[PDB]
């Protein structure tokens, strides 16, 4: 089964600043019949039921354009935000979908 | 197909030394149409060249090129001594020495598994008593004329019996009815009436 | 159809196609398909 | 990639009766009002054709029974299918079905046809894998899924493509290196049977494939609703598709041809001694 | 928008069955598949599998292969999940998915939660 | 005499120019069974041969 590990698990920056998370596959996310990669981007708040982000690294989907900004590999999976804004405090996660189980990461932290 | 087979053409630059036809007659060729023409092309050694015949014998005729006994075509043949030779020896024409069956008309055979000649598997290590398929002709320009390369074109048809599209280099005349005229459909010749039908 | 086969050198008391019923042997042969 | 669809080897396979099918035209001639006697490799009347049924099982049988074996090749075999959808989508004709001898593919998808003789080593089970999907209603791409490696290709062909409502006929023939294809295709309406009436193959296309041909294994086409890229084989049904095959032999026939030319009727002159007189007296009627 | 209700938190005993409802709005069942999820704050979330209402049958996981069962029935938008006998590690929040084909999740309830005396 | 007439061992080390048999076909002599085989050897010229 794939297992997933994601980096930093916390980490506190202020309003405006860039942020970057990265999560680590062992095994390959890309299919060769489809060429497309089966992964997924999560952001929760506490007691917030966890929502889905756009997947296929196209993760642009209604809500403030462009919130956040994700870039992926076979093997290596990376989250951007070009300036941390006040009101997205956020917790974030990284899931695959090659293969039963879809794998979820340690989890990732994000402070202001 | 869809092509006027005007042979003369070949007569200033091409020289057989070898043309045969069965099943037509080599100086009705031009007045005919053929249907479903093939053309098989291959190089072998000038005393294999009779060996392209209906029903022979020999290594050529039983695991490499087989004909059929009721086949209506030509053979052509001519020498490549000039062309097929290098002085150090020309090794990218291959033939087939060991086979376990004859071959059956117009089969093509293109593997290369080891064949076994004795009473123990060798599993395809090329051991004792156990010989790799196929060999390679050796071809040089100072070896006799039976061993100079050959190339040798056979070409296959039907005629009188479906439609063509090869014809000859025969020219057509207007359609008249209702007269008594000689005719040439399509390589049939006759004698009769024509009328709509 | 229905037919009845003459095998005129068998002696039914075999070499037929097939032995069905109703077989009844004659000094021309054997008769298989009537009655 | 394939993965073994079946762990079952075999069900006792059951048989019909091919009333007075696969009649094809000997020759591209016309001929009306004449009863004409032809020699060729036919397939006798009132024959034992074995019943193949590639359909979902009950859910309390074993979940999978759908079955595409390897099957002779007897101086030529008659096939026929009836379906709905396009279940049945090619075949694949060869001696050892592996990568040392050549082999015959001939894969038809709805729009066009492939016909490729070249050396290939097969998966166990090849089925071409179409998917489906439920929001759109719609019907999506396949994957071919036949053979893993390809080499040493020698023709490759391309033409425009070849209740239960259609009844797809075709004759499969090698004879002096050549490879012969008849067909018709005949809407039918009854459902788990033969019909009882003559139809004639007309014919298709013949080849210069020059391959010796000694096994048969059909290409039937699956369908599942959900694609992971880790798990297969696991979710495919194969609708309800039968097909049907019998093997020819040589034999003589006197065909009754039609004043427009076409074939209605046509004796086996060896079914019985009736048969036989009809044969040899070129009557239908015998007195 | 498309919105799911689920069962409310839930105190119950050991060693016996619990059912969970997961109720849908603005389509049929039919038209999706149906996941379900299990999360503990420590030891993290687990993935369970999906069922398919149009099938009749379902394909589960393996870590909750054993002691796990699916139900679903198109007459009313809800999906169903059932144990074989409460154990500690099935003391936790629960969560239903749906799952587009040829994609991902794309739907979540607010939750359940199961706590034992 | 007595002895197998398995010609395919001359396959591999001769070539021969001209093979012609009377009464005897080339494709079935490989399934006949021969009485009294002679063998007649000379060498003669090259447009001797016909
Ligand atoms: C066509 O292929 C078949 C099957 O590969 C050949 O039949 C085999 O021939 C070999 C060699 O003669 C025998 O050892 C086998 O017993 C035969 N049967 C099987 C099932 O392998 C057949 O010879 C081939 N035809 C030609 C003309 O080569
Ligand atoms: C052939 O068929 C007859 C049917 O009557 C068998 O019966 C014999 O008939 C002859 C007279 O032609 C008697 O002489 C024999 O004694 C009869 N055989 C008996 C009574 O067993 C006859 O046997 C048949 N011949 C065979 C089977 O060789
Ligand atoms: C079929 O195609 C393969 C292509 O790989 C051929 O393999 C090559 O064979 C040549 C000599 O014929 C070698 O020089 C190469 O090294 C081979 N390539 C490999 C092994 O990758 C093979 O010979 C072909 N078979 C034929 C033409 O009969
Ligand atoms: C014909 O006889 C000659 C000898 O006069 C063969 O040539 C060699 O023969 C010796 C035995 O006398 C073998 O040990 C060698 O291995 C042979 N080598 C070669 C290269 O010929 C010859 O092989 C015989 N056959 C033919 C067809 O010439
Ligand atoms: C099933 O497929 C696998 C895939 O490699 C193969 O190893 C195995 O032999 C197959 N099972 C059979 C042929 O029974
Ligand atoms: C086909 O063969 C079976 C036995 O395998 C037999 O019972 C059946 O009658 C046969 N069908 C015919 C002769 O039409
Ligand atoms: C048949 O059509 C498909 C696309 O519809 C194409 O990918 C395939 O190459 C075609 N096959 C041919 C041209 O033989
Ligand atoms: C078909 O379904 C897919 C599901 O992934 C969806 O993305 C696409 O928009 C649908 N197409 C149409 C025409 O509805």
């Amino acid at each position: 089964d794939i297992v997933m590990s994601q980096s930093p698990s916390s980490l506190a920056v202020s309003v405006g600043e860039k942020v970057t998370m990265s999560c680590q596959s062992s095994q390959s996310l890309l299919y060769s019949n489809n060429e497309k990669n089966y992964l997924a981007w999560y952001q929760q708040k506490p007691g917030h039921s966890p929502k889905l982000l756009l997947y296929w690294a196209s993760t642009r989907e209604s809500g403030v354009p462009d919130r956040f900004t994700g870039s992926g590999s076979g093997t290596a999976f990376t989250l951007t935000i070009s300036s941390v804004k006040a009101e997205d405090l956020a917790v974030y996660y990284c899931q695959q979908y090659y293969n039963y189980p879809y794998t979820f990461g340690g989890g990732t932290k994000l402070e202001i | 197909s869809n092509c006027v087979a005007d042979y003369s053409v070949l007569y200033n630059s091409a020289s057989f030394s070898t043309f045969k036809c069965y099943g037509v007659s080599p100086t009705k060729l031009n007045d005919l149409c053929f249907t479903n023409v093939y053309a098989d092309s291959f190089v072998i050694r000038g005393d294999e060249v009779r060996q392209i015949a209906p029903g022979q014998t020999g290594k050529i005729a039983d695991y490499n090129y087989k004909l059929p006994d009721d086949f209506t075509g030509c053979v052509i043949a001519w020498n490549s001594n000039n062309l097929d030779s290098k002085v150090g020896g020309n090794y990218n024409y291959l033939y087939r020495l060991f086979r376990k069956s004859n071959l059956k008309p117009f089969e093509r055979d293109i593997s290369t598994e080891i064949y076994q000649a004795g009473s123990t598997p060798c599993n395809g290590v090329e051991g004792f008593n156990c010989y790799f398929p196929l060999q390679s002709y050796g071809f040089q320009p100072t070896n006799g004329v039976g061993y100079q390369p050959y190339r040798v074109v056979v070409l296959s048809f039907e005629l009188l019996h479906a439609p063509a599209t090869v014809c000859g280099p025969k020219k057509s005349t207007n359609l008249v009815k209702n007269k008594c005229v000689n005719f040439n459909f399509n390589g049939l010749t006759g004698t009769g009436v024509l009328t709509e039908s | 159809n229905q037919v009845a086969v003459l095998y005129q050198d068998v002696n039914c008391t075999w070499r037929v196609y097939s032995t069905g019923s109703n077989v009844f042997q004659t000094r021309a042969g054997c008769l298989i398909g009537a009655e | 990639q394939c993965v073994n669809l079946t762990t079952r080897t075999q069900l006792p396979p059951a048989y019909t009766n091919s009333f007075t099918r696969g009649v094809y035209y000997p020759d591209k001639v016309f001929r009306s009002s004449v009863l004409h006697s032809t020699q060729d490799l036919f397939l006798p009347f009132f024959s034992n054709v074995t019943w193949f049924h590639a359909i979902h099982v009950s859910g309390t049988n074993g979940t999978k029974r759908f079955d595409n074996p390897v099957l002779p090749f007897n101086d030529g075999v008659y096939f026929a299918s009836t379906e709905k959808s396009n279940i049945i989508r090619g075949w694949i004709f060869g001696t050892t079905l592996d990568s040392k001898t050549q082999s015959l593919l001939i894969v038809n998808n709805a729009t066009n046809v492939v016909i490729k003789v070249c050396e290939f080593q097969f998966c166990n089970d090849p089925f071409l894998g179409v998917y489906y999907h439920k929001n759109n209603k719609s019907w999506m791409e396949s994957e071919f899924r036949v053979y893993s490696s390809a080499n040493n290709c020698t023709f490759e062909y391309v033409s425009q493509p070849f209740n239960f409502k259609n009844l797809r006929e075709f004759v499969f023939k090698n004879i002096d290196g050549y490879f012969k294809i008849y067909s018709k295709h005949t809407p039918i309406n009854l459902v788990r049977d033969l019909p009882q009436g003559f139809s004639a193959l007309e014919p298709l296309v013949d080849l210069p494939i020059g391959i010796n041909i000694t096994r048969f294994q059909t290409l039937l086409a699956l369908h599942r609703s959900y694609l992971t890229p880790g798990d297969s084989s696991s979710g495919w049904t194969a609708g309800a598709a039968a097909y049907y095959v019998g093997y020819l032999q040589p034999r003589t026939f006197l065909l009754k041809y039609n004043e427009n030319g076409t074939i209605t009727d046509a004796v086996d002159c060896a079914l019985d001694p009736l048969s036989e007189t009809k044969c040899t007296l070129k009557s239908f009627t015998v007195e | 928008e498309v919105q799911l209700q689920q069962s409310g938190a839930e105190l119950v005993r050991p060693g016996a069955l619990v059912k969970l409802s997961c109720k849908a709005s603005g389509f049929n069942i039919k038209d999706y598949f149906v996941h379900w999820v299990k999360q503990r704050p420590v030891q993290g979330l687990e993935w369970i599998g999906w069922i398919d209402p149009e099938n009749g049958n379902t394909i589960y996981g393996p870590k909750f292969q054993g002691k796990a069962s699916l139900a679903a029935d198109t007459s009313s938008n809800t999906g169903y999940l059932q144990l074989s006998s409460l154990t500690s590690e099935d003391t936790a929040v629960y969560y239903c998915a749906r799952w587009d084909g040829y994609e991902t999740l794309d739907y979540w309830g607010q939750g359940t939660s199961v706590t034992v005396s």
